[PDB]
RNA sequence: GUAUGUCUAAAGUUAUGCUCUUAUUUACUAACAA
C-alpha cells in the first residue's frame, strides 16, 4: 500500500546497538 | 544369478507394481522395486509415471486437440515433456501420435506368491515378535494351569505364582482395589442396594468355587 | 522423577514440531463446531503432516473434501513452519561459510534443505516462465 | 508403534510426588538481589543506442543464486 | 560400455537410430555436492542416453574444431 | 441431526416402549429413601438389557455383511468409499 | 422472566466510543508476532515476541526497531514487562521462562520447572513473584529473588492458554483450553471459584484496568467476569466472529478481541456492544488464512492498540479524533433474543 | 469496586508472608548449606507438652524420610461443579457438519 | 559377536479328495565351514 494513510515500515537494524539499555539505572550523583 | 536390471514389463509384473503403488504410494520406489525381482526402482517409477498411472489418458485426440498438438510442435520445437504437459497427456504417447499425424511362469508365480505374502504382511519385526511372545506366553500359562489343575486333581493345592514384579511399586490388582475412586456421596440412600450387591458378589464367588 | 528435559540443539526440532501440531490441533478443535473426538483429530494432524510434505515437494496440497477454513488454517501453519525452516537454513549456511562448530549431520541436513529449497525456487521460476511467456 | 503427543505430562503428578532434595546447577543462587524502579565504434553492435513470501524474497532468490554456483 | 566395446558398429547404429528418433528421455536424477561455500548441482543422466550424449558431444567437438 | 435432537427422538421412542405396557427423608443423615416398586425396577433391568442386546446383535449382523489387505483396511476403504 | 431482562437491556444505552483506523504498520519480524507487551511505567517502547524467537523492542513514536533480543530457542509465546521492577519476563516453547534485565539488555534468571512449552507469563502486581502456565496444565508461581517455584496451582485438566495475576485474594485467573477459567486461593493452593461458561478453549483472557474484572474468550462468545465473588458480569455480542486469539482491554472500557478470521473486533466493555468490526489487510504476498491477529495490547494511554498479526506485521490502531455520535456511530446495537445469551 | 488499597496491603502481607515462609522451607530443606544464609511449643489435649528439634549428625541424611516416591494424586473433587453452556443451534448447526 | 530381555535357583498355611514314498526349487535364517 503506497497510497493510503496507513504508514508501512520495513525495518531491519537496531537503533540502539545492544549497549544503550532499555531502562536506565536511576541513582545519586 | 545376480545381474543388471532391465527387460520388458510383463502384465503380471505391471499388476504387481500397481498393487505395490496402492500399498506404499508413489514415493517409496525402492520398496516397490524390491517387490519386483527383475525391475529397478528408477525403472518402476518411470513406468508408473509413464504408462501405469490411471490419472493419465490414452484416448485419441479430437481434431481440435490434434490442432493444438501440431500447433504446439510448430511453436515449441520438440520439447515434448513441456508439450505433453500442455496437452495434459504423457509425452511418449503424444510424440507417437504426432509422428502418426505427420505421415518363466514358475519364476513369475514365485514372485507373485512372495508379493501377495508381503502385501498381506504389514508389520515391523517388533510387532511380529510381540504377537509371537503373546501366543507363547498364552501357551505357557495354559501349561502352568494344566500342572496346577493336575495337582489339584491329585490333591495338592498349589497357588499360582505371581508375576515376578518388575519394580518396587508394581501393582497386583486382585490384592486390593486399583485406585478406588469411590462414588459421589449418597443423596438417596444406598444401604439395601449395597447389601444386595454384596450378596450377589458372594453368591457369584460361591458359584465359581462350585463351577 | 520430575526429570523434564530442556530443549537442546539435539531435540529442538522434535519439540518444535510437537508444539506446532499441538497448536494446530487446538485451533482446529476451536474451529470445529461438533466437538469431535481425539481420534477425529488424528485425521486432522495426519492431514497436516501430509500437507507439510507436499509443501516440501512443491506439489500443491489440494485435498477436495476439506472445509475451506481448515485448508486456510493448515496453509497458514505450514507457512509459519516453512518460514522457520527456510530462515534456519539460511542461518546455517552463513554459519557454515563462517566455519563454525556445526554438526556433520547438521551440515548434511542443511544441504538437503537447501537443495529442496533450490528445487522449489527453480520449478517456481519455470512456472513463472510458463505463466507469463519467455 | 511410535506415536504423536496428545495429552501432555501434566504437573499434577509431579506436584503430588515427593521432593528429591538434589542441588541442581542453575538453582545455585544467581543474582540474589532484585532491581527496582524509581517508583563510431559503439554503433556497430546488435543493440546500439516487499513481498511476504520467504520463497519469493529478493534476499532469498539472491541467496540461492549465490550458494548454488 | 563393455557391450559397446564388444559391438562397436552395432552400438554406433543404435546411437544413430536414437538420434534420428528419440526425443523423450529417462528423467534426470540430481543431488548437491557440498562445497561448503556453494553447493553444486550434480545431474545424473540414465546410462543409455548417457552414451548417446557422450558420442554426440565428442563428435560435435571434433567437427566443430575441425570446421 | 445433532445430539440434541437424537436424544429427544430416542427419548420419544423409549416412551413408546413404556406405552406398550413414596419419599421418606432422614434430614439429619440426608438419606432420601425413595421406597418404590421392586417389580418395576426389575422390569427396567430386563428391558434395558434387552435394548442393549438388540443393539449388540444389530452390529453383529451388519459386521457379517462382507481393494484391501486386512480386516481394518477393508473397513478403512469403506470409510473412504462412503464419501 | 426473559422478557423482563430483555426489556431492561433495551431500556439502557451502550455509550458511544470513537472508532479505529490502521495508524501504523511494521513488518519487523520474520515470523508470527505471537507475543506483544508494552512497558507500563513509561509508555515509550513495546516489545514483541516472534516465532523466530528474537523478541524485538519497538519505539511507539517513531515506530523504529529499537533493539532485538534473542535469548530463547523456540517461539517466544509470551512476554511480560514488570512495571514494578525493570525485568522483562519471557517464555517460549523451549519451556524456559527467562527473565531479562533491561538495565543490562541480557538475561538474568531462568525458571526451570515447567514440563512443557509454556504459553503464558503474568507477573504479580504487588509482589516479586511471577505466574506461568503451559501445556503441563499447571499454573506455577515463582519467587523471583530465589528463582524457585514456590507453588503449583494444579487443577486444570488441559493446557492453560492464559493467566492473569491480580492484587486481591483471587491472585490468579487461569484460563485454560479445558473450557474453564479458575480463580485461586493462591495461599491455599486451591481454586476458590471455577467459572466454566464456555463451550470451547478459553484462549484469550484480559484483566480490565480500573474495574477488577476479567474478560475471557471462547470460539465465539466473550464473557466478562467479576472476580470479587467469582461471578459472571456480562455476555457479549460475539455471535459470528472467529476464534479469539487475544483480548486486550483498553483503559476506557474498550474491550478488544482479535479474530482468527482476521477481523478486528471492538467492544464496549461495559455492555458488550460490538461497536466496530474491522476486516484487517494482509501484506501483499501473504495468503488469506495468514491475516490473523495473534497478539494485542493497549498502551498506558489507551489511544494506541498494538496487534501482533501472523502477517509478520505489528499493526497499530488509533481512535479517530474526528469522530462523533453522527459521524461514525456504532453498529446499531440490538440484543438478538434468538435463544440467546445477550 | 477496584480493590481497596488497605485490603491490598492485607492480601500482600498474607501472601508475601506465606511465600517467604515457603521459600525458607525450600531453602533450609536443600543440602547446599550455601543457601542457608538466604533464609528470610504445643499441646496435644488439655494436657501440655514441649516440642523440640534435636540437632542430628551432619553426616547422616537430614531428611531420612524423603526418597522421591512416585505417588498418584486422588482428585478430591468432592463438591460437584457444573459445565454450563447456553445455546441451541439447529439450522446452521446441522448444515455445517456436512461442510465440516 | 553383541546390546537387551526372559528362565532356573527347594521346602509343603491347619476346609470337607486323502495317506504315502521320495527327488528338485526358491526363500529365509544361521558367530557353523569356506
Amino acid at each position: 500500500e503506497v497510497e493510503v494513510l496507513m504508514e508501512t515500515k520495513n525495518t531491519q537494524s537496531p537503533q540502539t546497538p545492544l549497549v544503550e539499555p532499555v531502562t536506565e539505572r536511576t541513582k545519586l550523583q | 544369478p545376480i545381474y543388471v536390471k532391465g527387460g520388458v514389463w510383463t502384465n503380471v509384473e505391471d499388476q504387481i507394481l500397481k498393487a505395490a503403488v496402492q500399498k506404499y504410494g508413489t514415493h517409496q520406489w525402492s520398496k516397490v522395486a524390491s517387490l519386483l525381482q527383475k525391475k529397478t526402482a528408477r525403472q518402476s517409477e518411470l513406468r508408473w509415471n509413464e504408462y501405469l498411472n490411471p490419472k493419465l489418458n490414452f484416448t485419441e485426440f479430437s481434431k481440435e486437440e490434434d490442432a493444438q498438438l501440431l500447433d504446439l510442435a510448430r511453436e515449441l520445437p520438440n520439447q515434448w515433456r513441456t508439450i505433453a504437459d500442455m496437452m495434459a497427456r504423457p509425452a511418449q504417447v503424444c510424440v507417437e501420435r504426432y509422428n502418426r499425424l505427420l505421415e518363466l511362469e514358475d519364476e513369475e508365480k514365485e514372485m507373485l506368491a512372495e508379493a501377495r505374502a508381503r502385501l498381506l504382511n504389514t508389520q515391523g519385526k517388533k510387532a511380529t515378535r510381540k504377537i509371537r511372545e503373546r501366543m507363547l506366553e498364552e501357551s505357557k500359562r495354559i501349561a502352568e494351569l494344566q500342572k496346577r489343575r493336575e495337582l489339584k486333581q491329585a490333591g495338592i493345592n498349589v497357588a499360582i505364582k505371581k508375576p515376578k514384579k518388575k519394580y518396587g511399586t508394581d501393582i497386583d490388582y486382585n490384592e486390593d482395589i486399583v485406585y478406588e475412586q469411590a462414588p459421589m456421596p449418597g443423596i438417596y440412600d444406598t444401604s439395601t442396594e449395597d447389601r444386595q450387591i454384596k450378596k450377589k458378589f458372594e453368591q457369584f464367588e460361591r458359584k465359581v468355587n462350585r463351577k | 522423577n520430575e526429570i523434564v528435559k530442556t530443549t537442546t540443539k539435539q531435540r529442538l526440532d522434535a519439540y518444535y514440531d510437537l508444539e506446532l501440531r499441538n497448536s494446530v490441533m487446538d485451533d482446529i478443535l476451536e474451529m470445529m463446531p461438533e466437538s469431535i473426538r481425539q481420534k477425529k483429530a488424528r485425521t486432522i494432524l495426519q492431514h497436516l503432516s501430509e500437507a507439510w510434505r507436499c509443501w516440501k515437494a512443491n506439489i500443491p496440497w489440494d485435498v477436495p473434501g476439506m472445509p475451506a477454513p481448515i485448508k486456510k488454517i493448515i496453509e497458514r501453519y505450514i507457512k509459519s513452519k516453512a518460514d522457520a525452516w527456510v530462515s534456519a537454513a539460511h542461518y546455517n549456511r552463513e554459519r557454515i561459510k563462517r566455519g563454525a562448530h556445526v554438526e556433520k549431520t547438521m551440515v548434511k541436513k542443511n544441504l538437503g534443505r537447501l537443495t529442496r529449497l533450490w528445487i522449489k525456487n527453480e520449478q517456481e521460476r519455470q512456472r513463472q516462465i510458463q505463466k507469463n511467456g519467455p | 508403534s511410535h506415536r504423536p503427543q496428545l495429552e501432555a505430562r501434566s504437573g499434577a503428578k509431579a506436584a503430588a510426588y515427593t521432593p528429591t532434595g538434589i542441588e541442581h546447577a542453575r538453582l545455585l543462587p544467581g543474582h540474589t538481589t532484585l532491581k527496582y524502579r524509581k517508583f563510431s565504434w559503439r554503433k556497430g553492435t546488435a543493440f546500439g543506442r516487499y513481498i511476504n513470501d520467504m520463497t519469493k524474497s529478493e534476499y532469498h532468490q539472491e541467496f540461492l543464486h549465490k550458494h548454488v554456483r | 560400455i563393455e557391450e559397446a566395446y564388444d559391438n562397436p558398429h552395432d552400438t554406433l547404429n543404435r546411437i544413430k537410430k536414437y538420434l534420428l528418433t528419440q526425443r523423450v528421455f529417462k528423467p534426470v536424477d540430481i543431488t548437491m555436492m557440498e562445497n561448503y561455500q556453494n553447493i553444486s548441482p550434480v545431474y545424473s543422466v540414465d546410462p543409455l542416453e548417457k552414451i548417446t550424449d557422450a558420442y554426440l558431444d565428442q563428435y560435435l567437438w571434433y567437427e566443430a574444431d575441425q570446421r | 441431526i445433532s445430539y440434541d435432537q437424537l436424544a429427544k427422538l430416542s427419548y420419544e421412542k423409549t416412551l413408546r416402549n413404556l406405552a406398550t405396557q413414596k419419599v421418606q427423608k432422614d434430614t439429619k443423615t440426608g438419606k432420601i429413601t425413595i421406597a418404590d416398586d421392586d417389580k418395576l425396577v426389575n422390569k427396567l433391568a430386563v428391558s434395558l438389557q434387552s435394548e442393549s442386546k438388540k443393539r449388540y446383535e444389530a452390529r453383529k449382523r451388519q459386521m457379517q455383511n462382507a481393494s484391501f489387505i486386512n480386516d481394518k483396511n477393508k473397513q478403512f476403504n469403506e470409510k473412504l468409499s462412503r464419501e | 422472566l426473559i422478557v423482563n431482562r430483555y426489556e431492561k437491556l433495551l431500556s439502557q444505552r451502550p455509550e458511544w466510543h470513537a472508532p479505529w483506523k490502521l495508524s501504523r504498520v511494521i513488518n519487523g519480524h520474520l515470523g508470527w508476532v505471537r507475543c506483544v507487551a508494552i512497558d507500563p511505567v513509561d509508555n515509550e517502547w513495546f516489545i514483541t515476541g516472534s516465532n523466530d524467537t528474537t523478541m524485538k523492542v519497538w519505539d511507539l513514536a517513531t515506530g523504529k526497531l529499537k533493539t532485538t533480543l534473542a535469548g530463547h530457542v523456540m517461539t517466544v509465546r509470551d512476554v511480560a514487562v514488570s512495571d514494578r521492577h525493570p525485568y522483562l519476563f519471557s517464555v517460549s516453547e523451549d519451556k524456559t521462562v527467562k527473565c531479562w534485565d533491561l538495565e543490562k539488555n541480557q538475561i538474568i534468571r531462568d525458571y526451570y520447572g515447567h514440563l512443557s512449552g509454556v504459553r503464558t507469563v503474568s507477573i504479580h502486581p504487588t509482589l516479586d513473584l511471577i505466574a506461568t502456565a503451559g501445556r503441563d496444565s499447571v499454573i506455577k508461581l515463582w519467587d523471583m529473588r530465589t528463582r524457585i517455584p514456590v507453588i503449583t496451582l494444579v487443577g486444570h485438566k488441559g493446557p492453560i492458554n492464559q493467566v492473569q495475576c491480580t492484587p486481591v485474594d483471587p491472585q490468579v485467573v487461569s484460563s485454560s483450553t479445558d473450557a474453564t477459567v479458575r480463580l485461586w486461593d493462591v495461599v491455599a493452593g486451591k481454586t476458590m471459584k471455577v467459572l466454566t461458561h464456555h463451550k470451547r478453549s478459553v484462549r484469550a483472557t484480559a484483566l480490565h484496568p480500573k474495574e477488577f474484572s476479567v474478560a475471557s474468550a471462547c470460539t465465539d462468545d466473550i464473557r466478562s467476569w467479576g472476580l470479587a465473588e467469582g461471578s459472571l458480569l456480562t455476555n457479549f455480542e460475539s455471535e459470528k466472529t472467529g476464534i479469539i486469539n487475544t483480548l486486550s482491554i483498553n483503559q476506557d472500557d474498550v474491550l478488544f478481541a482479535g479474530g482468527d478470521n482476521g477481523v478486528l473486533s471492538f467492544y464496549d466493555y461495559k455492555s458488550g456492544h460490538k461497536y466496530q468490526s474491522l476486516a484487517t489487510r494482509e501484506m501483499v504476498g501473504s495468503l488469506e488464512g495468514e491475516r490473523s491477529v495473534l497478539c494485542s495490547t493497549f498502551d498506558k494511554t489507551g489511544l494506541r492498540l498494538i496487534t501482533g498479526e501472523a502477517d509478520k506485521s505489528i499493526k497499530i490502531w488509533k481512535q479517530d479524533e474526528t469522530a462523533t455520535k453522527e459521524s461514525e456511530p456504532g453498529l446499531a446495537w440490538n440484543p438478538n433474543l434468538s435463544a440467546k445469551r445477550f | 469496586p477496584l480493590p481497596t488499597k488497605a485490603e491490598i496491603q492485607e492480601c500482600t502481607a498474607r501472601t508475601k508472608s506465606y511465600i517467604q515462609r515457603l521459600v525458607n522451607a525450600k531453602l533450609a530443606n536443600s543440602n547446599n548449606r550455601a543457601s542457608s544464609r538466604y533464609v528470610t511449643l504445643l499441646l496435644n489435649n488439655s494436657h501440655h507438652i514441649e516440642v523440640v528439634s534435636k540437632q542430628m549428625d551432619p553426616l547422616l541424611p537430614r531428611f531420612v524420610g524423603k526418597k522421591a516416591r512416585k505417588v498418584v494424586a486422588p482428585t478430591e473433587n468432592d463438591e460437584v461443579v457444573p459445565v454450563l453452556h447456553m445455546d441451541g443451534s439447529n439450522d446452521r448447526g446441522e448444515a455445517d457438519p456436512n461442510e465440516w
